[PDB]
RNA sequence: CGGUAGGGGAGCGUUCCGUGUUAGGGAGAAACGCGUGCGUGAGCCGCGUUGGACGAAGCGGAAGCGAGAAUGUCGGCUUGA
RNA sequence: GGCCAGUGAGACGAUGGGGGAUAAGCUUCAUCGUCGAGAGGGAAACAGCCCGGAUCACCAGCUAAGGCCCCUAAAUGACCG
RNA sequence: AGACAACCUGGCGAACUGAAACAUCUUAGUAGCCAGAGGAAAAGAAAGCAAAAGCGAUUCCCGUAGUAGCGGCGAGCGAAAUGGGAGCAGCCUAAACCGUGAAAACGGGGUUGUGGGAGAGGCUGCUAGGCGAAUCAGUGGAGUGCGGAACCCUAGAUGGUGAAAGUCCAGUAGCCGAAAGCAUCACUCUGACCCGAGUAGCAUGGGGCACGUGGAAUCCCGUGUGAAUCAGCAAGGACCACCUUGCAAGGCUAAAUACUCCUGGGUGACCGAUAGCGAAGUAGUACCGUGAGGGAAGGGUGAAAAGAACCCCCAUCGGGGAGUGAAAUAGAACAUGAAACCGUAAGCUCUCAAGCAGUGGGAGGGGGACCAGACCCUGACCGCGUGCCUGUUGAAGAAUGAGCCGGCGACUCAUAGGCAGUGGCUUGGUUAAGGGAACCCACCGGAGCCGUAGCGA
RNA sequence: UUCAAACGAGGAAAGGCUUACGGUGGAUACCUAGGCACCCAGAGACGAGGAAGGGCGUAUUAAUCGACGAAAUGCUUCGGG
């Protein structure tokens, strides 16, 4: 049996055939069309406000508003693009040549796209590494340092932040560190 | 894709009219009034088919009663039915009444040998 | 296995498109009016008259898709006479 | 617990009460019946009382409530008041 | 100079509405009026973005994102940079200096940002056209259709022709062609002096930037004040310091973008005379209105007028024979010709009846050119039976609605959010714009989006 | 057969129902003589050498519609057929 424009059809259940509504009382939803009997919801046009409690004070206006979001304070939008040690092990390589934003993006389950794309890595010990690799990243967790130094991975923090400071601030900090020296 | 109705209306209203084409006056020839009346005709038919079953029985009982009272001076339908079941005899009212018409000899014969 | 509001399931038709410039058709199509066929029904199916050229299925698709009510609306024709 | 409705005018009857004039087919609550949304039979006719819950066919049968002089199915039945 | 469908620039500028009322706010700088101009218009060559990493004039699409925000923090309103595309292009001018008094009014010298200056030392297309392959008969009005036998094709796009044609016609694929006109290619610095002045800024009153005056920046304005000149000025969301970026108060500039009174070419799960433009007929007509203004309806004899010589009724109209024609049960009121409504003919049947007109039972009578206990029409007389809809606690209702008959006449579409069914992928999935001998469409485009870590302001 | 009683058929209507055939009317069907929407190119004109739009004309013979303008159903020139 060969496929032609004669033979084809859909599978049972895919295309439902909807409700042309108000075409006889046998078809069911007819003459008033499943809206009962007069009143605000029967009429044509927009319904109400959504969340409207009827003139009773709505929930969305009788509860206080979530501490930080009540005038300023941008919500804690995440930094660092967290991977874990548990998530790395599935993407295997013997001398794991710099597990970084490059290699993981090439394959390892990490698709930064939007504002994510400007972020560094934080590596976070969810658990274990059977193999010895070389890692290249920003900042590691408390467990991650322990597990990496236990595994024996050539771990290297690489910064690239460089804050401008101001000559006066540097003078002050040079005074500080100078004093700490003596 | 404009869709004129045309064909689909009066091809059913002909069938609606086919029912009512023995009716008397306005009812036979006026679309919406025919549609109003056909329904009622069918309802009275359905209703009267069940009236039929009890009414025929009620006629038959009267026939049998009329037949049986011509025997003895004090003998009567009520007694007759219990005398049938006393002797174990499953003749239904239809048969009894119709033989009472078409062959009264046979009712005489049934009456004679039920008493004993 | 009564059933209003009301919810859920299963269908019938309408015009148009794919299949299809298909077969069927000036030895008569669409229509229109009649059937002592069929179906639970919406509807289906054969008929020879009127009619004078369009156009079934089946498998699929899409809607200006189904009317008796709106002091609806357009046209026709009554009643009062 | 998910998706997605209608409802938010109720009515009468029994009981427990309030208001009223222990008037109202009055009104307001509490518990239950029926109507509402329930055909059929009894009640002359008679939503709300009594019987009983209609899937469909039979020109079969038994019964509930209620009845058996005639209109109009069944005893012008019985015995005692 | 006036006219000009929309699009566009500038001036003035509503209200209904939403906020379940309403004044802030929203409707909206929308509708309207007014002025102006082009094929587009406006914008536009940084006193700009951005963050210590960089970008390089505008304008338009995807996106970021319904995020950051604003908001009687209510209704609502709502960005941009980074990123992907479409399309790219950059110019000129004034003074400091020079000459012909001198800001009498003319030429030269230069105009730039991680500082720059001058000074002194015929080609093709369009507007007409042209040539252009291949079929014949049987078929009872007519053949392109049917069965038969052929042929062409770089032509099987279309419209016609007595009936639907690749080969009958006009054409088409394919090639050919312009006198004339339109479009297209054709080393130093005195750090002298220069850096757009009633300007910027400032006070005060406003407008507008998503941003309601708010901590309110940036941009523009009435009133009053009133700077500086690259050892400068302005911006980097009050403000000061330090960095970085730029050069305001003079101008010009193609593209990508918006639209349809309109022309040519193509296409349609568009309409087919109550539809489609209001308008298929000499329609913005007839008609109404003082006037602005409103505003209809009315298509289909046949292939061919062959549209009926002649005769009869007869003043006409019209009619019947005749004749034409496939058909005149196509005769101009002409094609198919439903219903209501109006009749004519036949079968049965009502004048002691009472009835939402039916229904169950069925007396007597009638059939259909087809021999049936079958079927149909009528229906003596009996029993039952409170029109439909809406909408009600409850409606036969003397509550509402419809004179009847036929048409038209109502949960749609676009975009998003949730959920279900189905399918694809699960090496996670998916692409948006945008590109495609257009539209679909192979095949590209990974920019973004969703999932892979929560907790806390 | 005389007359007493009963019973009342068969004939007999305007109309009703059924079938047929007409008329009225213009639904449905098939249709086009006009519209509608997109896509690809263009174009967005014209006017003081008088416009957009109109009044009045212009043929051998009445009306209108288009064409045309006292050079008035047209005139000149260069091309095509």
């Amino acid at each position: 049996t060969r496929f032609r424009l004669d033979n084809l059809g859909p599978q049972p259940g895919s295309r439902k055939k909807g409700k042309r509504k108000g075409r006889g009382h046998a078809a069911g939803q007819g003459g008033s069309c499943g809206f009962g009997m007069r009143g605000q919801k029967s009429r044509s046009g927009p319904g109400i406000m959504r969340g409207f409690e009827g003139g009773q004070m709505p929930l969305y206006r009788r509860i206080p508003k979530l501490r930080g979001i009540a005038g300023g304070m941008r919500a804690g939008l995440p930094k660092y693009v967290p991977i874990n040690l548990r998530d790395i092990e599935v993407a295997g390589f013997k001398e794991g040549e710099e597990v970084s934003l490059e290699s993981l993006k090439a394959k390892g389950i990490i698709n930064p796209s939007g504002r994510e794309r400007r972020l560094p890595l934080k590596i976070l010990g969810e658990g274990e590494l059977s193999t010895k690799l070389q890692i290249k990243a920003r900042a590691f967790s408390g467990s991650a340092k322990e597990k990496l130094e236990a595994a024996g991975c050539s771990v290297t923090v690489l910064p690239g932040r460089k804050k401008y400071i101001k000559e006066s601030v540097r003078k002050n900090l040079a005074r500080a560190d100078e004093y700490f020296a003596k | 894709t404009r869709v004129k109705r045309g064909y689909i209306a009066r091809r059913r209203r002909k069938k609606i009219r086919f029912f009512a084409s023995s009716f008397r006056g306005a009812h036979s020839r006026l679309t919406r009034t025919i549609a109003q009346q056909k329904i009622r005709a069918l309802v009275s038919a359905h209703r009267d088919r069940d009236r039929q079953k009890r009414d025929f029985r009620r006629l038959w009982i009267t026939r049998i009663n009329a037949a049986i009272r011509e025997r003895g001076v004090y003998y009567n339908y009520s007694k007759f039915i219990h005398d049938l079941y006393k002797r174990q005899l499953l003749l239904n009212r239809k048969i009894l009444a119709q033989i009472a018409i078409l062959n009264p000899n046979c009712i005489y014969m049934i009456y004679n040998e039920i008493i004993k």
